[PDB]
C-alpha cells in the first residue's frame, strides 16, 4: 500500500504551502524604492535583474502548483502538462517546466528545493541594506554568475580611470574562512561556494595538489575575486593552471569563467587531470 | 566462454529454421560478413555461389528481390547488409516476409541481415527477427591492440625505425581519446 503519484504531490504541495512560497515572492515596487537610483552601484543592478528573474521563476513554481493542487482536490480539466509535472513528481525529477527557469543545475527535487530556499535567503539578505554588499557573497547561488562578475569590474571601472574591457578577472584563494569580516576590500569582492573537482587545493600550503584517494570533491575556501589589468602580450605562467569553472557537474555549455590557481606541479599534469571548479556538487555543507 | 563464433554457430543451428531472418546489430569495428561465411561453410558446402552475401546499395534493391524470391523455392540462404541504407525498401521487403510466412516454400533457406542501430528501421522485421550484437572488447589494450591490427603488416614493417616508433605512441594517443569518452563530464566535456 504505497502512496500514490497523486498524493506524493499533494504532500510537496503542503510542504510547499505550509512553508510562505507566496511571501517569498518578492515586490519589485518596494525594493526600487528603498534605492535612491543616484548612489545605485553596479552590484544593485545585478541583484535587482536576480530577484527579476528568481521572482518569475517563483511564481510559475507556485502557480503551476496551485493550480495542480486546485485539480487534484477540487472539479478541474486535467491538463497534459500537469499529469507530467505530478509524474516528474513522483519520480523525484524537478519538472521540465520548472528546470527551464533559472538555475540549470541537476538535482533531487526535494534537493532543489532545499538549494532553491538558500538562493531566496541570499536575496532575503539583500532586500534589508541594499547598499551594504554582503562581505563574502555566494557565487554558487546566482542565475548567471557571469553577470555578477562584470558587475566587480565595473566597480574598478569606477574606482580607477581606465577602460572596463581591458579588466580580465583573477582569483586570489584565501587561507581565512567565511569568519572573516573585512567586506569587500578595495579591488575585489570576496567569493565562495567554488568547489574543485579532479584535484584538492591544500589550505596550508595553498596550491593545487593530487586528490585524496577516496574524497571526490575539495571544496575551496574564501576566493577574493580581484578586477586587474590584462597582460600587454600573450604569456603563459608555470605557476598558475588555467581551471574552467562550470555551473553543474554536467560541465557542457555551462562554462562561467576561467579562474588561475597556484599549482608547483606542471600545469599539463591538470588539463589531463580534467580539473575544473563546479558551483553546484551536492557537497555544500548545511 | 561461447566467444562469438560458437554462439552464431549454437543460435543459426538449433532455432532460425525459415521465416526468422537472423539480424546482425553492428557497431562501428565488426564485420558480420567474415563470421556468418565460416559458420555457412561448415554446415553446408558453400563456395558462395549456393548462397550470396548481396550489399544492399541502390539499384541492387530490385536483385535483392529477385534473389530472396530465388531463395525461398530453391533453398539456399541469402545474406543482407547494410540494411539501414534504404528506409523505403525495408517497408517493401516487410510485405515480402509476411507473403512467405503463409507460403511456408523449401525447408534449410534462411535470410541474415545486418543494420546500423538507427531510428526509421520497421519494427515488423526486427521484431520476427532473432536479434544479435557482436560488440568489440572495450578497453585501453583491446583499443590499443585494435589501432595496430588496422595498419597492414606489410606497410609498416617497410617503414623505418623512427617513423614506426611515432605511429605507436599515435596509436596509443587515439586509443586515450575513445577511453576518455567512457568518463562523463571529468573526462571530454563533449561526445
Amino acid at each position: 500500500i504505497k502512496s500514490s503519484n497523486e498524493m506524493a504531490s499533494d504532500l510537496i504541495k503542503q510542504l510547499l504551502e505550509d512553508s510562505e512560497l507566496k511571501n517569498k515572492i518578492f515586490n519589485m515596487e518596494e525594493i526600487k524604492n528603498k534605492i535612491d537610483a543616484e548612489n545605485k552601484g553596479p552590484y544593485q543592478n545585478v541583484f535587482l535583474q536576480e530577484i527579476e528573474y528568481m521572482n518569475a521563476l517563483l511564481s510559475e513554481i507556485v502557480k503551476d502548483l496551485e493550480e495542480i493542487g486546485q485539480g487534484l482536490s477540487g472539479l478541474l480539466t486535467v491538463s497534459e502538462n500537469m499529469e507530467m509535472i505530478i509524474e516528474s513528481i513522483a519520480l523525484s525529477r524537478v519538472p521540465a517546466s520548472w528546470q527551464k527557469l533559472a538555475y540549470p543545475s541537476k538535482r533531487g527535487l526535494q534537493s532543489w528545493l532545499a538549494n532553491l530556499f538558500q538562493r531566496i535567503e541570499q536575496l532575503n539578505i539583500f532586500r534589508d541594506d541594499p547598499y551594504s554588499i554582503p562581505r563574502v557573497v555566494m557565487i554558487s547561488r546566482f542565475f548567471n554568475p557571469q553577470s555578477f562578475l562584470t558587475a566587480i569590474m565595473q566597480v574598478i571601472s569606477r574606482a580607477k580611470a581606465y577602460e572596463l574591457n581591458k579588466l580580465y578577472i583573477q582569483t586570489e584563494i584565501t587561507k581565512r574562512s567565511i569568519e572573516e569580516i573585512e567586506g569587500a576590500a578595495k579591488e575585489g569582492a570576496y567569493v565562495y561556494g567554488f568547489i574543485l573537482e579532479g584535484a584538492r587545493w591544500d589550505y596550508q600550503l595553498g596550491q593545487l595538489e593530487e586528490s585524496k584517494p577516496k574524497e571526490m570533491f575539495s571544496v575551496l575556501p574564501v576566493t577574493y575575486c580581484k578586477a586587474i589589468p590584462l597582460p600587454p602580450e600573450g604569456k603563459e605562467d608555470k605557476s598558475l593552471y588555467q581551471c574552467p569553472v562550470y555551473k553543474t557537474e554536467d560541465r557542457g555549455n555551462t562554462y562561467v569563467f576561467t579562474a588561475q590557481l597556484k599549482t608547483r606541479f606542471p600545469p599539463r599534469k591538470w588539463i589531463l587531470a580534467g580539473v575544473a571548479i563546479i558551483m553546484d556538487v551536492e557537497g555544500v555543507s548545511d | 566462454k561461447l566467444a562469438f563464433s560458437e554462439i552464431l554457430e549454437s543460435v543459426i543451428n538449433e532455432d532460425s529454421e525459415s521465416t526468422i531472418p537472423i539480424f546482425f546489430i553492428l557497431s562501428p569495428g565488426s564485420d558480420p560478413v567474415k563470421e556468418v561465411e565460416k559458420i555457412a561453410k561448415k554446415k553446408r558446402i558453400e563456395p558462395g555461389k549456393n548462397f550470396f552475401n548481396i550489399a544492399l546499395g541502390q539499384g541492387q534493391d530490385e536483385i535483392a528481390r529477385r534473389r530472396i524470391e530465388e531463395g525461398n523455392k530453391e533453398g539456399h540462404w541469402v545474406m543482407l547488409q547494410n540494411i539501414h541504407l534504404m528506409p523505403t525498401w525495408l517497408i517493401e521487403l516487410e510485405k515480402i516476409l509476411d507473403s512467405y510466412s503463409g507460403e511456408a516454400g523449401n525447408s534449410e533457406f534462411r535470410l541474415f541481415l545486418s543494420a546500423e542501430p538507427s531510428t526509421g528501421i520497421p519494427i515488423g522485421i526486427l521484431d520476427r527477427s532473432i536479434k544479435l550484437t557482436n560488440e568489440p572488447p572495450a578497453g585501453l589494450k583491446a583499443n590499443m591492440k585494435r589501432a595496430w591490427t588496422y595498419f597492414s603488416k606489410e606497410e609498416i614493417e617497410d617503414k623505418d625505425p623512427k617513423i614506426k616508433s611515432i605511429l605507436f605512441a599515435l596509436c596509443f594517443f587515439h586509443s586515450t581519446l575513445i577511453e576518455r569518452r567512457r568518463f562523463g563530464p571529468k573526462g571530454w566535456n563533449m561526445s
